[PDB]
C-alpha cells in the first residue's frame, strides 16, 4: 500500500509528511555524503553539529497569484539566519552541505496551475544593465526573502526576466537541471535532495552560493469560480551532512 | 609512442565509451519501472 | 547492437506510454512501445559526440596585433604596438565559448597553436623576416614595459620564438587552482559590498606578451597574431541550458537590453505546418 | 643522418588533427581531481533528457506563454496544433535537442514527443496525436490524420503521454538544417472526443509539450551552429 | 597462368562458335575454339585496371581565385574576391567526371590536395607571403559574409591554414548520406510539379570558403586555388555506357543542341580498309 | 632530436603517389554499406561484355 | 604502419584480385554450355 | 603520502612546540603538534622545484 | 628515403623544451667530481630552514 | 634513444627525488628529539 504518493522525511527533530508527492529527485543521482580524506585539503578537523543543523527550516511563505513571475532563493544564503546553522556559517572560515528541499502548494480538484521547481548549480546571474555591469553582493544575497522575479529592476541588482533564467538561457531548457513540477491536478509538493557540488572540496559559505532553488509558475494559476484568486507556496529546506571548518572570529558581511 | 615526457603533451584522449544518461534522465529516488503506473 | 527489436500487436494492462512528467524523469520510451517494429541494428557508436571530440579541435580564441617600427621617441611602447599582451581567457570570441558553457566545470590540457602573418600596408621595398617572441607571463611577474626590457630575458618563464608566417605550437598542462576550471561562479572574491561578480574573480591565468625580436627596417610592418586553442584530455561536469541571447562581456552572463525575440514566430497559426 | 622526403601538406595547420606537442611547463603538477556529481561523457547522454518546446510560437516577443498549448472545452473533431518535423528549425530550434542537433550535420533516430496535461483534476479529455511520414501533406482533418502513426491519449491520473516518432526513412540519415529530400513528416493533434470542464470552472486549460531523443539516435559530422555569432571580440 | 592452351584440328558435332546473342549472354569463346593454338602464359595480373587504381590518382576538380587587397569601402567581400566559395561537387571539370560516370553508385574516401600560387599582375615591389585558410562548411552552418567574420573562428568546423606556393593535404571520410554516393538519380526531392531533377537534389556536400588571412599590403595579390581529389578505398556498382556527347551542366545528363556526329564517318565504303 | 637529411623531390606533389593523410573529420562514422547487385572490380571484367560496332559508318 | 587513427586516412586499397565477369557476361537464367546448342 | 595525519586533544609533559633556536636547528614542527588535524594526502612530489628543473630552461 | 610530413611548430625555439644536441667538443673529458659538503637537490629542501622576518618594517 | 655519442648531448636529467633537508635544518652535533626539552 506504499504509494509513490505518500512520504515521510524525518531529519533531526523535524518531520514532514506529504500525502500527494510525485516521487523525489536526487540530483545527478547522488545523495549528500561527508568529505572524504582522499579529497581533503585543509588540515583542520571539521565540526559536524549533526542534528542541531540538519533539521528542516521553513522559510516565510510566498503568494502565487495570476500575475506571479517566479521566485529565486540561493543556498546557503536562504538559511544564513536559521538557528545554529546560521551561526556556524558566520563563525567558520569554510563549511560544506547538501540539502533536502521540500516545496509545498495545495489547492483543490477544481484549480489548475503548474510550477517548475528546479535546482541550478552555480547560477551566475546577469546584470539588467548589459555590458559588464556587475550584480552587487546584497542583490545576490536576498536571505530568506529570496528574489521576486516580478519585482522591479533595481540598480546593482540582477535582471528578473523569466524567459531567460536570469542569465541568457531559455526557460524551456531548465529541465536539463534536477527539477520536479507541482501540477495542482497531480502533485502538491516537490522534493529534491541536493548533494554538495563544487570544484573545491569545501568553500566559503558567504562569498559563494552553490545552488539557486527556483520556483516558477508555468501554467498560470486558475482558480474555480469566485474562488480567491491566489494560493500560498511554502519552501522548507534542511541542511544535510553539514560540516564546518576553520573556526574563528565571525564574519562581517556587507549590508 | 610518446616522444615527450609530460602527460599534457600527449594527443587527444580516446572515447569514453562510458555513456549513462540515467543520472540526467532518471534521477528519481524510488525507481520507476516502464509499464508500471507512474503514481501508485 | 539492436536499434529496434521486432514487436507485434499489444492489448495489455501494462502501458509504458502513460507517465507522470511531474516526477522529473524522462522515461525511456521506444518506438516499439507504441507501434509494431521489425529488427534493425545501430551500425553506429556515438564516437563523434564524445566530449573529448566535441571540445577537441582548435578554435580561434584571440587575434591581436603588434608592429615593428622605430621606437625612437615612443613614450609608450605598449601603446604603440611595439608590443602587446593578452589577458588570457577563452570566452572573448563566442564560437568556442557557447560550446564550453554547455557544462559548469571543465578540466583539460590546452594545446595552442599561434599563427602570425605580416602586412605592409604602405610602400615597402620588401617583406622583412621577423621573428616573434610570445612570453607566458603569469600573475606576479614583471610586466614587460618596453619592447626590449630585462623581462624579455625570460630566464624562468616559458617563451617560444618562431617566424612570422610560420606557426608555433606547444601545450600547457592544466593549471587551474581548483580541481576543475570553473565555467560559472555565483560568488565574489570576498564579502565586499562593491567587489566584482562572476568568474573574472576566479580563473586568472596571466598574460602573454608578444613582441618582434627584430630591430626596425626602413618601412613599418604590421604583424597580426591569431591564437588557437584545442582542449585535450577533457572532463566536463553538470550540463546546463545552452546560451540563447548574445554575449556582452568576457565573464559575465549579461545579455544586451532590447535584444530580439530568440524564438522564431510562426507565419500562421498554432495549427500551421 | 637518416634520408627523408617531405610530402604535400608539410607545414599545414589543420584545426582537427591530433598530435603530440612539447609541454611549456615541464614538470608541473596539476591539482588533484576531487569527485563532482554530474559528469557528462557524450552529448548523446544529454539529448535524452526532455525539455519543453515553445510550440505556441504565435506571440510577438518571447514569452512564457509560447510554451503553453491551449485547449478549449466542448470543441469536437477539431485540431489542437500542427508543426513539421524540421528538428533544426522552427519550434524545435531552441530546445536542448534542437540546440545540439545544430552542432552536427546529419541525424538519424527516433524522437520522443510527450504532452503533460495541466487542467483541473475533475475535467477529462481524449486527444489523438498523429505522426505523418514524409510523402503526404500535413493532415487537414483527423480522418486524414488518423491514417498514419497515432496514439489516442485518455487524460487521467497519469498526467503525461509519450508519443514516439519512429524513424521512418528511405535514406538512413537526414540533414539537421531543413532539406526537402531529407524531410521527416508532420506532427498534428486533434480532439478525439473533447475537453470537458467540471462545474464552477472555466476558460482554457493548457498542455505542456516536451521533446527528447530515443536511445536510437545518431548525430554525425560536427559543424558550427547558426545559433550564435558576434561582431567584435568581447572584453572584460 | 595459361593465356592459350595448345589445341589441334577439330571435326566435331560440338560447335562452340555458333551462339544466339538474342539471349543477352557473351559466350566465352577463345582463339583455341576456332584455330589450332600453342601454349602461352599470361605473365600479367590486371593490376592497373583495378577500380581502386583507375579512380585512385589525384585529378584537378576545381580552380577558384581570391585576392588580398584593401577591403576598405568594399560592400561585398564575396563579390570582390576578398574571399570565395566552392559548392563542392566533382562533375565540373570533365576528365574525372567521365571516369566516375562509368558506374552508377560509387563509394570512396577522398584525399585532397590544394595548391595555391600567387600572381602580381601589376607593379609590386615584392611578393608577399600570404597564408590561405580554407574552411570546410557544411550545410546549415554560417556562411562567411566578410573576409573576417566570426565564421572564420571555425571553432567546430575543420579548417586548414597553409602558405600560398605550398600545398595542403588532408583526407575526408566518406560522408554520403546513403550507402553509396549516387552518379545518377532518376528522381526528384519530392513530388513537386516544378522541382529540379537529377543528382543536384541528392548529394549535397557543402561549400569551402577560402580566404587569405593576411591584411593588405600596398599592392594587390591574386591567389588562384586548385583543388585536386583522389579517391581511396573505392567501391563501384553497375557499369554503364561511357559518355559520348559533351557535358553542359554539373548534375544533369543534358548534352548540347546541334552537337556533332560522334561516330567518325568512313572516308570510303563500308568495304574500305 | 633525430638527425635527418631531405632528398631531392621533397615537397613535390605527384598526382599518382599513395600515402597517408590526417582525416579532417576525426571520429565520424560513415553510413553502413547495404548490398547492391552489380559490383565491378576490374575494367577487365566489363570489356568482356560485347557491344555493337557502328560498322556502317558511311552516314 | 598507420600513423593516424581514422580509416579514411590510410593509403589506397590493394587489388581486389576479385574479378568475375559472369554477372555481366552471362546473366542468363538457365545455364548455357559452350559447345552445346544455344537454343534447344 | 600523508600531508597531515589525524591528531586529537593533547595534555602532555611532552611539548614539541617549545625549542631553543640558539642551537641553529629548525625543528620539524607540524600543524598536528599544536592543533587537532584530520588526515589529508599530499598528491604532489615536488618535481618542478628540482634544481635540474630550476636551472634547466 | 622515408616519407615525412612536418607539423605546425616546426622550427620554433621553446625555452622550456628538453632535447638532445650535438656536442661542440667531441670527446672531451670533464674534471673528476670530488666530494663537497652541502649539495642541494630541491628548493623544497632549503625553504624549511628558518630565517628572520623584518617584522618591524616601520623604519 | 641517444642519437649522439657524448654525454653532454643528452637531454635534461630526471628528478633527484633525493631530498634531505637535515643537512640544512638540523646540523646539530647532539641529536635533538622533538618533544624532548631543547636544553637539558
Ligand atoms: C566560458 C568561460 O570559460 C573560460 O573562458 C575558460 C575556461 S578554462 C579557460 N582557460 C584555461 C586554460 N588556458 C591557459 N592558457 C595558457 C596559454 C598560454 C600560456 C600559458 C597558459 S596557462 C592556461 C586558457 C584559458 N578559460
Ligand atoms: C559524376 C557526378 O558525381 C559527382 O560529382 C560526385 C560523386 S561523389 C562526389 N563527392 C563526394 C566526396 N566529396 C567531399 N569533399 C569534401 C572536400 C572538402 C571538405 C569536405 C568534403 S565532404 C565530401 C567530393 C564530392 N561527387
Amino acid at each position: 500500500g506504499y504509494s509513490d504518493r505518500v512520504q515521510q522525511i524525518t531529519l533531526g527533530n523535524s518531520t514532514i509528511t506529504t500525502q500527494e508527492a510525485a516521487n523525489a529527485v536526487v540530483c545527478y543521482a547522488e545523495w549528500p555524503e561527508y568529505l572524504p580524506d582522499v579529497d581533503a585539503s585543509d588540515v583542520n578537523k571539521t565540526s559536524k553539529p549533526d542534528t542541531s543543523v540538519c533539521r528542516f527550516y521553513t522559510l516565510d511563505s510566498k503568494t502565487w497569484t495570476t500575475g506571479s513571475k517566479g521566485w529565486c532563493w540561493k543556498l546557503p544564503d536562504a538559511l544564513k539566519d536559521m538557528g545554529v546553522f546560521g551561526q556556524n556559517m558566520f563563525f567558520h572560515s569554510l563549511g560544506r552541505s547538501g540539502y533536502t528541499v521540500h516545496v509545498q502548494c495545495n489547492a483543490t480538484k477544481f484549480h489548475s496551475g503548474c510550477l517548475l521547481v528546479v535546482v541550478i548549480p552555480e547560477h551566475q546571474l546577469a546584470s539588467h544593465e548589459g555590458g559588464n555591469v556587475s550584480v552587487k553582493y546584497t542583490f545576490t544575497h536576498p536571505g530568506e526573502r529570496g528574489i521576486d522575479l516580478s519585482s522591479a529592476n533595481e540598480v546593482g541588482g540582477p535582471v528578473k526576466d523569466v524567459l531567460y533564467n536570469m542569465n541568457g538561457t531559455l526557460l524551456g531548457n531548465l529541465l536539463i537541471f534536477p527539477h520536479q513540477f507541482i501540477n495542482l491536478r497531480t502533485n502538491n509538493t516537490a522534493t529534491i535532495v541536493i548533494p554538495y557540488i563544487n570544484s573545491v572540496p569545501i568553500d566559503s559559505m558567504t562569498r559563494h552560493n552553490n545552488v539557486s532553488l527556483m520556483v516558477i509558475p508555468i501554467a498560470p494559476l486558475t482558480v474555480p469560480t469566485g474562488a480567491t484568486p491566489s494560493l500560498p507556496i511554502t519552501v522548507t529546506i534542511a541542511p544535510m551532512c553539514t560540516e564546518f571548518s576553520g573556526i574563528r572570529s565571525k564574519s562581517i558581511v556587507p549590508q | 609512442i610518446n616522444y615527450y615526457k609530460d602527460a599534457a603533451s600527449t594527443s587527444s584522449a580516446g572515447q569514453s565509451l562510458s555513456m549513462d544518461p540515467s543520472k540526467f534522465t532518471e534521477p528519481v529516488k524510488d525507481l520507476m519501472l516502464k509499464g508500471a503506473p507512474a503514481l501508485n | 547492437t539492436v536499434a529496434s527489436i521486432s514487436s507485434g500487436p499489444k492489448h495489455t494492462q501494462k502501458v509504458p506510454i502513460l507517465t507522470a512528467n511531474e516526477t522529473g524523469a524522462t522515461m525511456p520510451v521506444l518506438p516499439s512501445d507504441s507501434i509494431e517494429t521489425r529488427t534493425t541494428y545501430m551500425h553506429f557508436n556515438g564516437s563523434e559526440t564524445d566530449v573529448e571530440c566535441f571540445l577537441g579541435r582548435a578554435a580561434c580564441v584571440h587575434v591581436t596585433e603588434i608592429q615593428n617600427k622605430d621606437a625612437t621617441g615612443i613614450d609608450n611602447h605598449r601603446e604603440a604596438k611595439l608590443f602587446n599582451d593578452w589577458k588570457i581567457n577563452l570566452s572573448s570570441l563566442v564560437q568556442l565559448r557557447k560550446k564550453l558553457e554547455l557544462f559548469t566545470y571543465v578540466r583539460f590540457d590546452s594545446e595552442y597553436t599561434i599563427l602570425a602573418t605580416a602586412s605592409q600596408p604602405d610602400s615597402a621595398n620588401y617583406s622583412s623576416n621577423l621573428v616573434v617572441q610570445a612570453m607566458y607571463v603569469p600573475p606576479g611577474a614583471p610586466n614587460p614595459k618596453e619592447w626590449d626590457d630585462y623581462t624579455w630575458q625570460s630566464a624562468s618563464n616559458p617563451s617560444v620564438f618562431f617566424k612570422v608566417g610560420d606557426t608555433s605550437r606547444f601545450s600547457v598542462p592544466y593549471v587551474g587552482l581548483a580541481s576543475a576550471y570553473n565555467c560559472f561562479y555565483d560568488g565574489y572574491s570576498h564579502d565586499d559590498a562593491e567587489t566584482q561578480y562572476g568568474i573574472t574573480v576566479l580563473n586568472h591565468m596571466g598574460s602573454m606578451a608578444f613582441r618582434i625580436v627584430n630591430e626596425h627596417d626602413e618601412h613599418k610592418t604590421l604583424v597580426k597574431i591569431r591564437v588557437y586553442h584545442r582542449a585535450k584530455h577533457v572532463e566536463a561536469w553538470i550540463p546546463r541550458a545552452p546560451r540563447a541571447l548574445p554575449y556582452t562581456s568576457i565573464g559575465r552572463t549579461n545579455y544586451p537590453k532590447n535584444t530580439e525575440p530568440v524564438i522564431k514566430k510562426r507565419k500562421g497559426d498554432i495549427k500551421s505546418y | 643522418g637518416l634520408p627523408t622526403t617531405t610530402l604535400p601538406g608539410s607545414g599545414q595547420f589543420l584545426t582537427t588533427d591530433d598530435r603530440q606537442s612539447p609541454s611549456a611547463l615541464p614538470n608541473y603538477e596539476p591539482t588533484p581531481r576531487i569527485h563532482i556529481p554530474g559528469k557528462v561523457h557524450n552529448l548523446l547522454e544529454i539529448i535524452q533528457v526532455d525539455t519543453l518546446i515553445p510550440m505556441n510560437n504565435t506571440h510577438t516577443k518571447d514569452e512564457v506563454n509560447s510554451y503553453l498549448i491551449p485547449l478549449n472545452a466542448n470543441r469536437q473533431n477539431e485540431q489542437v496544433f500542427g508543426t513539421n518535423l524540421f528538428i533544426g528549425d522552427g519550434v524545435f530550434k531552441t530546445t536542448l535537442l534542437g540546440e545540439i542537433v545544430q552542432y552536427y550535420t546529419h541525424w538519424s533516430g527516433s524522437l520522443r514527443f510527450s504532452l503533460m496535461y495541466t487542467g483541473p483534476a475533475l475535467s477529462s479529455a481524449k486527444l489523438i496525436l498523429a505522426y505523418t511520414p514524409p510523402g503526404a501533406r500535413g493532415p487537414q482533418d483527423r480522418r486524414e490524420a488518423m491514417l498514419g502513426t497515432h496514439v489516442v491519449w485518455d487524460i487521467g491520473l497519469q498526467s503525461t503521454i509519450v508519443m514516439t516518432i519512429p524513424w521512418t526513412s528511405g535514406v538512413q540519415f537526414r540533414y539537421t538544417d531543413p532539406d526537402t529530400y531529407t524531410s521527416a513528416g508532420f506532427l498534428s493533434c486533434w480532439y478525439q472526443t473533447s475537453l470537458i470542464l467540471p462545474p464552477e470552472t472555466t476558460g482554457q486549460v493548457y498542455l505542456l509539450s516536451f521533446i527528447s531523443a530515443c536511445p536510437d539516435f545518431k548525430l554525425r559530422l560536427m559543424k558550427d551552429t547558426q545559433t550564435i555569432s558576434q561582431t567584435v571580440a568581447l572584453t572584460e
